[PDB]
């Protein structure tokens, strides 16, 4: 039997919001000139010139 | 800088060669044996002022 007071209900949620996936487009890396380019021992990369 | 110019000039200059040949690895290693000669003395005074 269809009964009324137990059927109502109230749901819960957020008010609005945006949904990102991407989570690159916030950041940016520019390279350094390829000519200093240095190693774990703070040596360059390449040492011979 | 790129020190095969250097040495290539010095090729270049002793006016028997063509640069077109040898490649720049051997002027690199022409490079590191060089500086290990004690430079003149004019040379080193003229540098030192």
């Amino acid at each position: 039997q269809f009964d009324f007071r137990n059927s109502m209900h109230m749901l819960t949620s957020n008010l609005t919001f945006t949904v990102y996936s991407d989570l690159l487009a916030f950041v940016s890396a520019d390279t350094v000139e390829p000519i200093n380019a240095v190693a774990f021992d703070n040596m360059r990369i390449m040492n011979e010139l | 800088k790129k020190m095969k110019a250097i040495v290539e000039d010095f090729l270049k200059r002793l006016h028997i060669f063509d640069v077109a040949v040898a490649p720049d690895d051997q002027m690199y290693r022409l490079r590191d044996r060089l500086r290990l000669l004690p430079v003149e003395v004019r040379r080193l005074d003229i540098f030192n002022l």
